[PDB]
């Protein structure tokens, strides 16, 4: 279906389908869901994995796009750069400061996702091994201690 | 008119019947208890909780009733006999269906009356607009899924021979069309994993009379009127079905 | 002349069950149907009752076309083995029957204590015998003023004084003008009754005409049984000689077989010999004239011990 | 920014006391001195439009007694009443009506802070985005926030990366979020009151804090919110009538881990509780389900005990005996079918709700324990209501 | 003697329902029952065949007891209405018989073409007519060497030739020594082949012996009918001087009742003037004794139209 | 022996009907189904040890009554009882050959059903001990063929008593239905109603007066599991009797009622 692939610009006053916070307030890469009708949109890229990784979403035909960090500032992403996030480069571990989750920040090419897992001490992965351990053990060496 | 003539003697016949008596009987008590129970513990889960009750229970009542409507007058060799009388075998359907129309209407309006008295005396502080609207809409609903289940049963006795054949043959028409067909649309829906088009669903949710009295009792892109076309259409085609047998048997 | 069947040949697709029937029933008379190896007896039965039609013939009943709306109104049937609706009671039938017929209420009664129906007509006829519900079946033929009559088997599981009685009321409607058509395997019981018959083959229509016709045809021997009018032996020799059968029975007995065509200066010397105080001379009978008739088309007989 | 003494200074005692008089007075104020002012009522220093209203950086002031009304609105200059600094130490904020579009009493770093029974009623204007915080709390330790009263604010007792304060007493309506917490280590609320407000508790990425005694009355969406905390304990609540906004959940437990959820009292609610699949593995025993449409959602096939040292759950449409006159079910409690786990899946199941094969399906259920998933059951449940105190 | 009932007086508690009931049965006698009012023939149906024990008097069947294996293994019935099993075939119903009886199997082979089942042996009991089952009934009946039958209504539903071949094959067992007890409703028809009948009303035996004797006990008019005779009208008054009545129906159809006492000498009027064609003696037969024997136990004859 | 000519066209005759045929291949299929998904969800022995009990509890009362709802009325009305009696037969020959008869054909339905399951189990799942397996599947084929021979006794009784086939059906059903699911339901609501305040001690011992609660006791007795598997039939852990007086009552409950159907059957004309 191609009224799944557009991807929607975030407004001021879009609100997280988990917490329900205000989404344009916090750094870090977005995250947005467009199944064939309305779209859902998170505050942070961890918050949706973990929306992904439930069994009722699963089974859904939604379409997933991740801010692309490679062309854009940490501080204020621009909804120009939406990636799809099932062919997309996840480091994690870094001490950037997120939203919700891990930091778990997307790429789209080799050498940046090497490079922030190099000055960061971060690994890099793909989509498909996010695990819900992977995220809560992310989680906890990144907010705990 | 012959049609009443032969519709008093229905209706003699069929209130002589202990199967019914005892069936009505068991449909009112649980209609009571389940007022009862609704009342103790409102008004729409009480009324989904009877629609499920009639939908039970009225393919039963009306199978039980003209199974052998047909047959059993073949077999009883009066059947014979009345075609040698001044008489129609139009006219002859048609007084058996009026008849055990009437049967079924008032054994309808007995064991829901009873639960609405019921609901009236125990709950207080529910008025009576609501409820003789409600109750209304619930009693003629059921009188339409009796009165499509009495022509599918006029369908299926004129076809067979023996009169234990069509029995078998009610027992299949029963659970072919309140279990089996909705069990295959649910195993429809979970082995096509979710990309099963959405308006199409409740478009053939019309090819079945039961869920078309859920739809009616329940209130969906059919407007509210559709519904009651598609309970008369399914009374007027298997009507007109079971005529065409009924002409061309013997 | 109520039923005036001119030719009719019904076909059940490519072989014909019933094939060139001509017959015809007077007004007043009593015809009797027999016959068993085709389906031309229920054939008929079907093409004057008017539940089927002649796929090449005509059939009149009563004057007009046997499905008239008239005509019905005015027929009389008593089918096979009918039970009624078994919840009902004996009097709410024939008022059921009476509404259909569009007949008189104040018949049904009458009716009732014409047919001897009188003490149970409260009752449900699931606690009915045989009898009772061939009475039943009966009283609602003789409903309204019926013209034409058609029974079929009248006297199963009947007393034999109702049987009497019954076919003393046949008689008596007979007389009035009405015409009854009785169906019965069982041949005596119904021969002193019924003024024509009708042998019915495999479709075919072997003889129609009354039992005299029926004798006079049919070159039948004629039974003789005496009980001592002067000896057996004395009396055996006297049929051998001229063309007769003579029994050699046990004791006191003598059975004559003879030919019924010289017989009536034969019985003139048995008269002038001896005492016909105990004596039964019997014509062939409506069981021999079938056998003669049946045998005369097909159907050899039987061996010495069979059926 | 004129200083606090600009206004008429006169002495009540000589301890740096001073005690402002009643009338009213204009602009914005600063202490920059250890004082100890009191005013009396009839003290009103409404600044014009803009502008922090008392701006507080010296260590121990004990303020008391104010009127302030109408500062400002601008969120990013932070324009606040009580902006109070980490230069200033051990602040006593105590007993002062507060009428204004921004922030009510915004610290950011101080030690120690005794905001103590103020009532913080914002404007009604506004679509709830730019309404301001009623005590914003940025990187504190040690505070102390009690009895206090904010009405008509955006998200309002707002806790932003505080290790260890305390929360009491504190009555808070028509707000988007009742208190909202974010990276709060070690921290500890006791008896609060929230009344009609968008999502209520909100606990997201806290660890080690305590949920003691707090009500939730008519809230809508979720009645508490917990995302991503490990640790906790959430002992002794009450959330009554959670309506639709979200379905109507009195607890949404979403990514979180070993926690101790005992006690508590969930009622009239579309949904009692609704755990998430990630969170898993958590303490649940003794629990109030009364009145609920749906008390558990659970979307899994993974088996789940909710029964700890023995004892349940009280479930109001339990159907149960106790022979053994123990007070403890003799029978276990299945909260969820496989019907419901259809529904939740697929919803045009839905269509299928009052159909006669959905009773013979859950009879089949009911009747040959083959079919049956693993679910979100507790062995022993409880037969009389564990919660009294909440109910009153 | 086969049958040796004495003083039986069975009753069904309060009410007395036969009453001092003697029958002896010889051998070779094809002795026929006739009754219907009251429970006095199926009482005394189930006192032969042992289902019933008799509460005065004895009843002695084939010299011993009627409840003995060695008299069970020797006794036929034929029952009235008999269903069978409809999903067993023709083979299988006889040898289940067959086995229980203690008979051989290969006679189940023999009487299935003795009687008509030859052809439709394969096929089941539901796919049988009345006469088919009434086959199958005959020929579990007449299996082993019995020396007892009790048919009850042997020939209902059956052929017309069928029948007159089983009352030949009956006549073959009583030449062999064989005893048969007829019992029938259908009283024209049974009365040509049985030797004795006894006639029950009101519970007690009003009349037992030959169809010779009852006419010798009953005094009855002999109806007898010279159809075609010659001249009419002295013929209406010549047979009156000895007192028998001389009614015509026809052009010559008259029935002269006599006083069977002066049948001399109408049968010497009727030969010595007047030439006839078929003169049908037609004595008192078995269904006018019966009414007789009705009317002398009380009884009165029902009004015109009736029954 | 004339027992076992009735017998033999009893076997005959009952094997030729087409309900009873259906009805067989549907338990030896849905025996087969349960044990696939018993195997598919492997301990989870004792839930396909309690399904299926309640599947043989379900359809083997359904089989006996569908083959003795007319045995005794069918043939009265039938007219060859009268014949059968002129017979050198008895009562109780006649009455023990059909028995015997439907006895054959419920226990070849009950070896067909639960040797198909047993082959299924063998061959799913590997590594599976005989020892456990042959001893419980034993145990179920005997229990299953001694409460069909319970309602076979009991459609007996049933049908000893009317004079009319339409009346032992009606009884038919309602004994079907009354053992099976009312008395359960009774019992629940008795427990659920009172919150286990009515008679504590007398509750279990009520448990003995249902055969098809003997028959799940007798099948429970050594895959107990979890305690939410049997519902109702927890109050029989309760009960002081061992096990093999549950077996005792069981025949019992056979024998009652047989002599129950002879005293009628002998008292009937
Ligand atoms: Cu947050
Ligand atoms: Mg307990
Ligand atoms: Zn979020």
């Amino acid at each position: 279906v191609q009224q799944s692939l557009e991807p929607v610009a975030f407004h001021d006053s879009d609100e997280c389908h988990v917490c329900g916070m205000i989404i344009t307030d916090f750094p870090g890469p977005k995250g947005q869901a467009v199944e064939k009708r309305g779209v859902k949109k998170f505050c942070s890229t961890a918050e949706m994995l973990g929306w992904w990784l439930q069994p009722e979403n699963r089974l859904l035909d939604a379409k997933l796009y991740v801010h692309d960090m490679g062309r854009s500032v940490w501080e204020k992403p621009d909804d120009g750069h939406l990636i799809d996030a099932t062919s997309a480069y996840y480091v994690v571990g870094t001490s950037l400061k997120g939203a919700m989750g891990a930091s778990l920040a997307s790429f789209a090419e080799e050498q940046d996702a090497k490079a922030l897992a190099g000055m960061h001490g971060g690994r890099v992965l793909r989509f498909e091994e996010i695990d819900q351990a992977l995220l809560q053990e992310a989680a906890s060496m990144q907010h705990g201690g | 008119n012959q049609v009443w003539n032969i519709a008093r003697k229905e209706l003699s016949d069929g209130l002589r019947n202990r199967w019914l008596l005892a069936i009505s009987l068991l449909f009112a008590v649980l209609a009571v208890g389940i007022a009862w129970l609704g009342a103790a513990a409102s008004i729409p889960a009480t009324i989904a909780s009877l629609a499920s009750l009639a939908t039970f229970l009225m393919p039963l009542i009306a199978l039980l009733l003209a199974y052998d409507a047909i047959v059993g007058e073949d077999e009883g060799g009066t059947l014979m006999l009345l075609l040698t009388y001044p008489l129609g075998r139009g006219q002859i359907l048609l007084g058996k269906f009026v008849g055990h129309g009437l049967i079924l209407a008032l054994a309808v309006l007995i064991g829901f009356g009873c639960a609405a008295l019921a609901i009236a005396l125990l709950v207080e502080g529910v008025e009576l607009g609501m409820l003789f609207w409600a109750f209304g809409r619930f009693m003629i609903s059921s009188t339409l899924l009796g009165w499509v289940f009495l022509a599918f049963a006029y369908v299926l006795s004129g076809k067979v021979n023996e009169k234990s054949s069509a029995a078998g043959l009610a027992l299949g028409v029963w659970f072919l069309f309140v279990l089996v067909f909705d069990l295959v649309l649910l195993a429809l829906l979970v082995l096509s994993e979710g990309k099963f088009n959405p308006e199409l669903l409740p478009w053939l949710l019309l090819l079945n009379p039961t869920d078309i009295y859920r739809l009616i009792n329940l209130s969906l892109p059919v407007p509210a009127a559709v519904l009651w076309l598609c309970l008369l259409a399914w009374i007027g085609v298997s009507l007109l079905l079971a005529y065409a047998i009924f002409r061309r048997r013997l | 002349n109520a039923v005036e069947i001119q030719g009719v040949s019904q076909r059940y697709g490519s072989m014909t069950v019933l094939h060139d029937l001509n017959l015809n029933l007077g007004e007043g008379e009593v015809l009797g149907l027999f016959g068993h190896n085709g389906a031309g007896k229920t054939t008929s039965m079907k093409l004057i009752l008017g539940l089927l039609s002649p796929s090449e013939g005509q059939v009149k009943v009563l004057g007009r076309a046997p499905n008239d709306p008239q005509v019905r109104r005015q027929l009389g049937y008593l089918p096979e083995n009918v039970t009624f609706y078994p919840q009902l009671s004996g009097r709410e039938t024939l008022r059921h029957f009476a509404r259909l017929k569009g007949a008189a209420l104040t018949q049904v009664d009458e009716l009732l204590e014409q047919v001897g129906l009188a003490h149970a007509a409260d009752r449900r006829v699931k606690t009915y015998s045989k009898g009772m519900r061939q009475r039943l079946g009966l009283a609602q033929a003789l409903l309204g003023e019926p013209r034409l009559l058609l029974l079929d088997e009248p006297t199963v599981g009947l007393d034999p004084i109702a049987t009497q009685d019954l076919y003393l009321l046949i008689d008596r409607l007979r007389q009035r003008g009405t015409s009854i058509i009785l169906c019965s395997h069982v041949l005596p019981g119904v021969e002193a009754h019924i003024n024509r018959a009708a042998i019915l083959a495999k479709g075919c229509l072997q003889a129609v005409g009354s039992l005299s016709q029926l004798r006079a045809e049919a070159g039948l021997p004629v039974r003789i049984r005496a009980s001592g009018i002067s000896e057996r032996d004395s009396w055996l020799q006297r049929w051998t000689d001229a063309g007769h059968s003579a029994r050699g029975l046990s004791e006191s007995s003598i059975e004559v077989v003879a030919v019924n065509g010289h017989k009536l200066v034969l019985l003139r010397q048995l008269l002038g010999e001896g005492e016909p105080e105990d004596i039964e001379i019997h014509q062939p009978s409506l069981e021999d004239l079938y056998r003669y008739y049946m045998e005369r088309a097909g159907d050899v007989r039987a061996q010495e011990g069979r059926l | 920014a004129p200083q606090s003494i600009t206004t008429l200074p006169l002495q009540p005692d000589g301890e740096n006391r001073w005690r402002l008089p009643a009338g009213e007075y204009q602009g914005q104020f600063t202490i920059e001195q250890p004082m100890q002012l009191r005013c009396e009522p009839g003290a009103v220093i409404q600044s014009q439009g803009q502008g922090s209203s008392l701006l507080i950086s010296a260590p121990d002031v004990l303020v008391e007694g104010c009127t302030l009304y109408e500062w400002g609105s601008d969120l990013t200059a932070m324009d606040s009443a009580v902006f109070i600094l980490p230069a200033a130490e051990r602040a006593q904020i105590s007993n002062n009506r507060m009428r204004g579009p921004g922030f009510g009493v915004f610290v950011d770093g101080t030690r120690d802070v005794q905001v103590i029974g103020n009532e913080i009623d914002g404007d009604a204007g506004v679509r709830s985005q730019d309404r301001g915080n009623g005590i914003h709390l940025f990187a504190v330790s040690g505070a102390r926030v009690l009895h206090n009263h904010v009405r008509n604010a955006r998200d309002g007792i707002y806790i932003d990366t505080s290790n260890g304060n305390h929360l009491e007493g504190n009555v808070i309506e028509d707000v988007r979020y009742g208190v909202h917490y974010m990276f709060a280590n070690e921290n500890s609320l006791i008896d609060n009151v929230t009344r009609r407000t968008r999502t209520g508790y909100a606990l997201m990425q806290s660890r080690k804090l305590t949920v003691t005694g707090n009500r939730s009355e008519q809230d809508q969406n979720y009645g508490i919110l917990m995302n991503y905390i490990t640790y906790s304990t959430i002992t002794g609540n009450f959330v009554s009538d959670v309506q639709r906004g979200g379905e109507g959940k009195a607890l949404f437990i979403y990514n979180s881990l070993f926690n101790t959820i005992e006690n508590n009292h969930f009622e009239k609610s579309s949904l009692g509780i609704h755990l998430t699949a990630g969170s898993e593995d958590n303490r649940i025993s003794g629990n109030a389900f009364v009145g609920n449409q749906q008390q558990v959602k659970y979307v899994a096939s993974r088996t789940q005990e909710w029964s700890v040292d023995g004892r349940g759950n009280y479930w109001s449409d339990y159907l149960g005996w106790d022979r053994n006159n123990d007070g403890l079910g003799d029978i276990a409690y299945e909260p969820n079918d496989n019907v419901d786990r259809l529904l939740w899946l697929y919803p045009q199941v839905r269509l299928l709700m009052n159909s006669p094969s959905i009773e013979v399906l859950r009879w089949v259920q009911r009747a040959f324990p083959v079919i049956k998933s693993p679910g979100v059951q507790d062995s022993h449940p409880l037969m009389k209501l564990p919660t009294e105190k909440l109910l009153t």
